[PDB]
């Protein structure tokens, strides 16, 4: 089991090598993602009946 | 994370006692049924106790029954095994089992080789 | 009549409400069904439909028999006078669908499926015409609303074949067939070799078929022995007068315990069903 | 040796458990709050596909947001023309226990897979008329989870042997092994740009992978019980995972830890399916309840319901386009929603 | 336009008329999932039916059978799948007693099992000849494993063997009753255990399948055409 020890700690330096950024930056990215596209969503704003292909 | 970690045990002359308790961190404790599973030296994982959610009903191994008592303290979010009566058949690794799913009556957590939700064990051994 | 008439006013007074009650609420719960369930309950909604149709014929003849005279026209009463009669051989007819389809997935299951469950429409149509057409003949052999109708002057050798053949079918096909069933089905529902041990749904099933088949038997059967004498006496083939009077007590009761079947099908075959005792609570 | 990795281990979980604290300067609820929520959404079933004679467990929608691929436990592969409703194709398969299908990005494969162990991929445009069997992968030794297309030659199975795979479909061999997980891999999102993908594990833990590399970039550990959905966000730096404890997750790849948890009291069934619209402001979830939930993916709460499965809903899925949501259920029903 | 949507139906017809045929070919057979463990005559249940899968007919009625051995020790959500079944058939090795904890577990698990709290599970308490030997030999002994035994008599409706020792019977009921008191326990009337005591040499299995299905099969009837 020792293999098993050394992989999980080299994985776990991998993973903490890494650079991480705030919290309010992801926020604000994702938010100006929504905002962006949001006028392409006909989930979030319901298109006119005439252009749905379903409908 | 989830994470349970053991902590008691170590070596006892047959007929004595212990306790061994379990910190459990990561989840909710009150919403799942939570196992005691052994590992006897040169033999698989083997289920020993498991108390439901409220510890309302709790069962044993007919082995270990009679002896062993099986607890709870959800405020405390820890599980408490009182092993009475010891015997030299009863060393063995011990790990708290947490069953995967919340809010069911069924548990498949004995797994052999790698089991998700188990902690790192304590040894118990019984011996002069 | 006079008899007669005490007897069905307070015979069919008795039954009015009882049928009305229990079919509207069975069909109610047939409507509930149909929105919780996709499955198919046609043969139940039939006979529902068809004991609701005889209730709502009594009325009329509770009004006619209280007061001796009609006041609302010939044609009405005879519309009123064939509608029990139809709707109590379609009330027969499905009791014998309802049967057959309970024997055929209580003692071939495998066979049964669901999709062997597809010309069910046609079956119920099928015989809502059939029964209307044989019921034709009713009106037209009794062509003074209900009872103290003259029957038409006809042949004595052709009125016994056509009163035999309608016998015979309408009588003895539904009750062979539903005997036939029942007595399958009980077979099928009891274990011989031990199974597993049941709540008691097993027998339960089987008291409920039971139950059903003998329902029918006995408010089936006096009608069909004292129709023939009955109709013998209403074309004043038989001269006794105290077999007539007898005769005509006993079809009175006859036809009592028939409209007593109509209110009755309601309780057997629906509350005493796990899912109306569900749904109503 | 085997202490002292022990020791260095939990001591290097500790401090990325700091270092993640450190980064968690506010939350994401806390600065979307400001902003108006998206309210009620009304969503209804515009088709019920039906023809599938038992559960079916994936779908997939086509790149032309027209065509999509069910898998059903009856061993068929239905292809259906959401439009018009009309069963465009159905493939048999050699196991009738199927629990993943994938379509090709060109729209000319399908892929198929479950408790053979064996990823199916099926050529659709055959010069011979009719579809067939173009090849077979074998190399897992678990159930095949889920499938995803990299391109026509390029796919990544996750399997529940604990891994996932990289195939080249033309040489047949596994190009790359992605290993770590220590659970059941139920689900696998590929990013926009084919480059990292996200696998969720029965694990309770989430690991974003690159694809070139072969090895985890990342680990996320958030929730409490099997993950049994995931799904990248629209720009690919964020991912929403479903789980056996009744709440969705949103992780962010910088931020490297959970960001909303997507939950309610009355919920108590785990998720089996996600997804987003092609904004990333609505996050739908498939529930064991028989009913899917439509959240507001920013505020964290719930802004629709999806109630037309009698049973278990088990797949989910978004046009690209983003026209319609398709749910697929346990009741042999998959119907488009819009 | 018209001319391609044309061309469409009619590819759908055809699809939708094979599917019909594959609808009719599907309901005719009946699935069973096989459960069991290892040292539990599982596979000797099936050669002496005559893999993964292995197919029988009963009185014209096809079943085949779903041994599923090539994935890991963990169930979840490879027994997920297995939730339309008609049966579960549980296989036990009765003359292991090390291992019967272990299998009451696993059927516990199975029946609470919210997606298995529908299906009728057939259990196959085998090896049941190991078991006798067992039990006449007198070293290893039941009270060790389960001391309730000490204090268990033979139930009134037991049928023994004839010329079979009083104690195996006990033994042999007492397996079975710890069975069914989970089987009881949480059923609900919605499914029930059909327990079966039978061994290696045994060759009439699929008969008392067919039985079990037949059963589960006319209950099921019962339960859904209750309004007809
Ligand atoms: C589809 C199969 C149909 C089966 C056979 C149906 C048609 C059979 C008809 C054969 C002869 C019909 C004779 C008509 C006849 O006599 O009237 C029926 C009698 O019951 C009349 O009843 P009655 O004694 O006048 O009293 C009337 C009664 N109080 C009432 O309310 O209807
Ligand atoms: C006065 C007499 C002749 C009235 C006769 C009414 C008959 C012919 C009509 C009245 C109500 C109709 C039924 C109403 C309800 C159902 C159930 C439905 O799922 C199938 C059609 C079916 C079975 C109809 C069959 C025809 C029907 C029975
Ligand atoms: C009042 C009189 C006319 C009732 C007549 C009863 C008999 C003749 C009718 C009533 C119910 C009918 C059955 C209804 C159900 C089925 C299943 C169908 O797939 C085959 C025919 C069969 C078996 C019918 C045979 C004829 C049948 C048995």
């Amino acid at each position: 089991s020792i293999a098993q020890a050394r992989k999980l700690v080299e994985q776990l330096k991998m993973e903490a090598n890494i650079d991480r950024i705030k919290v309010s930056k992801a926020a604000a990215d994702l938010m100006a993602y929504c905002e962006a596209h949001a006028k392409e969503d006909p989930l979030l704003t319901p298109v006119p009946a005439s252009e749905n292909p379903f409908r | 994370q989830v994470q349970l970690q053991e902590s008691g045990g170590g070596l006892v002359q047959p007929g004595g006692s212990l306790r061994l308790s379990c910190a459990a961190s990561g989840f909710t404790f009150s919403n799942y049924k939570m196992n005691w599973v052994r590992q006897a030296p040169g033999k698989g994982l083997e289920w020993v106790s498991d108390i439901s959610q409220s510890g309302a009903s709790i069962s044993y191994t007919g082995s270990v029954k009679g002896r062993f008592t099986i607890s709870r303290d959800n405020a405390k979010n820890t599980l408490y095994l009182q092993m009475n009566s010891l015997k030299p058949e009863d060393t063995a690794v011990y790990y708290c089992a947490r069953c995967p799913a919340p809010f069911t009556r069924d548990c498949f957590d004995v797994t052999s080789t790698t089991y998700a939700y188990r902690g790192q064990g304590t040894q118990v051994t019984v011996s002069s | 009549t006079d008899f007669r008439y005490f007897i069905y006013a307070v015979t069919y007074t008795v039954i009015l409400v009882p049928g009305l009650i229990g079919n509207i609420l069975a069909l109610w719960v047939f409507y509930g069904y149909m929105k919780e369930t996709k499955r198919a309950v046609i043969f139940m909604i039939n006979l529902a439909i068809a004991d609701l149709l005889q209730v709502l014929s009594l009325p009329l003849r509770i009004f006619y028999y209280l007061n001796h005279d009609w006041p609302f026209g010939p044609g009405l009463c005879m519309f009123c006078f064939y509608l029990k009669y139809v709707n109590m051989y379609a009330s027969i007819y499905f009791l014998v669908c309802i049967s057959v389809r309970r024997f055929w997935f209580l003692m071939y299951p495998f066979r049964f499926h669901d999709c062997k469950q597809k010309y069910d429409l046609y079956i119920s149509i099928a015989g809502w015409l059939i029964i209307c057409l044989a019921c034709v003949l009713f009106p037209l052999l009794r062509t003074k609303c209900f009872v103290d109708l003259p029957t038409r002057n006809v042949n004595l050798a052709q009125s016994v074949v056509m009163m035999t053949i309608g016998e015979l079918i309408g009588f003895v096909t539904p009750l062979l067939i539903v005997l036939y069933c029942t007595w399958k089905t009980v077979l099928s529902l009891q274990d011989k070799y031990p199974m597993a041990q049941d709540l008691g749904e097993k027998q339960k099933a089987l008291k409920m078929i039971l139950t059903c088949a003998g329902v029918f038997l006995i408010c089936f059967a006096p009608y069909h022995f004292s129709f023939p004498l009955d109709f013998l006496v209403k074309s004043n083939e038989i001269k006794s007068c105290l077999a007539r009077r007898v005769i005509l007590i006993f079809h009175s009761v006859a036809l009592c315990l028939a409209s007593l079947n109509s209110c009755l099908d309601p309780v057997i075959y629906y509350f005493s069903t796990n899912e109306f005792r569900r749904r109503l609570s | 040796e085997l202490d002292q990795l022990r020791q260095e281990a939990e001591q290097l979980k500790n401090q990325i458990r700091d270092a993640r604290k450190a980064c968690a300067d506010a939350t994401l609820s806390q600065i979307t709050n400001n902003i108006d929520p998206v309210g009620r959404i009304q969503m209804r079933t515009r088709r019920t596909l039906r023809g599938h004679l038992a559960k079916i467990y994936a779908m997939h929608w086509g790149t032309d947001s027209r065509l999509l691929v069910s898998a059903s436990q009856d061993g068929k592969l239905i292809i259906w023309d959401s439009y018009t409703t009309n069963k465009v194709h159905a493939i048999p398969l050699r196991s009738s226990w199927v629990m993943t299908c994938a379509y090709a990005p060109s729209g000319n494969y399908v892929a198929c897979g479950g408790l053979d162990n064996i990823c199916s991929i099926y050529n659709l445009k055959t010069r011979e008329g009719n579809v067939r069997v173009s090849r077979e992968l074998a190399g897992h030794t678990g159930r095949l989870s889920c499938c995803r297309f990299l391109d026509d030659n390029q796919i990544v199975t996750s399997s529940g042997d604990t891994t996932c795979a990289l195939w080249d479909i033309e040489t047949g061999q596994q190009t790359t092994t992605f290993t770590g997980h220590t659970g059941d891999v139920m689900s696998l999102s590929l990013a926009p740009d084919t480059r990292l993908f996200v696998s969720g594990a029965c694990d309770a833990s989430a690991k974003l992978w690159d694809v070139r590399e072969g090895m985890c970039r990342q680990t996320f550990t958030g929730h409490e019980s099997d993950i049994n959905a995931i799904c990248f966000f629209p720009n690919g730096n964020a991912f929403a995972t479903g789980s056996d404890d009744a709440t969705c997750r949103l992780f962010d790849l910088r931020a490297d830890q959970e960001l909303m948890t997507y939950s309610h009291d009355n919920i108590i069934c785990g998720i089996t399916s996600v997804s987003f619209s092609k904004s990333g402001r609505l996050l739908l979830a498939g529930y064991d309840d028989f009913n899917c939930n439509v959240w507001d993916a920013l505020k964290a709460d719930r802004a629709g319901v999806l109630a037309g499965h009698d049973n278990r809903v088990s797949c989910l899925g978004v046009t690209d386009d983003g026209m319609a949501v398709a749910t697929g259920s346990w009741d042999s029903f998959l119907k488009i929603w819009n | 336009q018209r001319n391609e949507e044309k061309a469409q139906r009619e590819a759908n017809k055809k699809i939708e008329k094979q599917l019909q045929k594959d609808k009719q070919v599907y309901r005719a057979t009946h699935r069973l999932l096989l459960l069991g463990a290892d040292n539990s005559g599982k596979s000797t249940i099936v050669k002496q039916m005559r893999i993964f899968e292995t197919k029988f007919q009963v009185d014209k009625v096809n079943f085949h059978m779903f041994d599923v051995g090539g994935q890991r020790d963990e169930r979840r959500k490879w027994i997920q799948c297995f939730n339309d079944v008609t049966a579960i058939i549980f296989v036990v090795d009765s003359s292991d007693y090390n291992r019967l904890q272990e299998a009451l577990n696993l059927f516990k698990s199975i029946w609470n099992n919210r997606w298995l709290r529908t299906i009728s599970v057939i259990l196959f308490l085998n090896k049941q000849d190991l078991l006798a030997e067992k039990v006449l030999a007198g070293k290893s002994k039941i009270e060790d494993y389960f001391p309730e035994f000490a204090r268990y008599t033979t139930p009134e409706d037991a049928t023994p063997e004839p010329g079979e020792d009083p104690r195996v019977t006990r033994a042999k009921y007492f397996i079975r009753d710890e069975f069914l008191r989970i089987s009881t326990a949480s059923g609900d009337g919605r499914h029930y255990c059909y327990p079966h005591f039978t061994c290696a040499v045994d060759t009439e299995n699929a008969r008392r399948i067919f039985n079990d299905c037949r059963d589960i099969i006319q209950r099921m009837h019962l339960r859904q055409y209750e309004l007809l």
